[PDB]
């Protein structure tokens, strides 16, 4: 998961 | 403020590749010349301007059989096929000019760029 | 030997989403207490557990409607819905707990895993 | 386009  | 899953449009199109593999769900049949091919309506339209502009067509989108242009290869469609379902194409020097001849008449504008310069690189 | 076109799989998903939005080749509404939604039962197989296991059951793959359990919140369904067709997730302090509970019912592995960190890190 |  990442901080688009 | 959204997160995102990197992989999940990866796992996505394996799934529908499996559907695909397995003819779940599969609504209709691409003949190219005496070969048939089933595939999903809505991956063909993601991927293809031909097919987009052919299954948003009022009579066409109901159509469980679609006939391509007898030019058309089918050795061309399938590597096509395979590549709207993976990402990964398969792309030869004894095939790239039927490559790139069915990705220009499937309106397929990225492989069409590649065979362009795949080709442009040999001579 | 093949190559592979990184951006395919997202702009598939990115069609897929545009497909939803305007309600073309949707082939099932999913009823969640007063609430419906339209997909594809490919996408919603691709992405859960829960309705690979539906769809492909040989007589509730042929159902238009499919309705969730009671205890199902409309609004964590509509964030996971969201996640499916983006790879996009809305996690919200005031949202987390029906998400996690939807994705665990849904079977969305990912989903859970993450729920379950940002739990545990408020904790 | 890559190698993958
Ligand atoms: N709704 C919808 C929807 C489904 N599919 N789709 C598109 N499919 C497409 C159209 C043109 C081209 C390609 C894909 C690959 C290419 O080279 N050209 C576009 C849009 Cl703007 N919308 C949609
Ligand atoms: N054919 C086919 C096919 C279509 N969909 N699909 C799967 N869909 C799925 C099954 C379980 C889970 C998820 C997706 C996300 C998750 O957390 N669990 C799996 C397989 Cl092995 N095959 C298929
Ligand atoms: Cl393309
Ligand atoms: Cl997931």
């Amino acid at each position: 998961w990442v901080i688009p | 403020s959204c997160i995102q899953f990197t992989r999940h449009a990866s796992d996505v199109l394996l799934n529908l590749n499996r559907l695909r593999s397995r003819d779940i769900l599969t609504d209709v049949v691409i003949v190219v010349s005496r070969e048939q091919f089933r595939a999903h309506k809505t991956v063909l339209m993601a991927c293809s301007g031909l097919f987009y502009s052919i299954f948003t067509d009022q009579l066409k989108c109901n159509l469980s059989v679609i006939n391509l242009d007898p030019e058309i290869n089918p050795e061309g469609f399938c590597i096509l096929l395979d590549f709207m379902y993976t990402s990964r194409l398969n792309l030869r020097e004894g095939n790239i000019m039927a490559v790139m001849a069915t990705a220009m008449y499937l309106q397929m504008e990225h492989v069409v760029d590649t065979c362009r310069k795949f080709i442009k690189a040999s001579e």
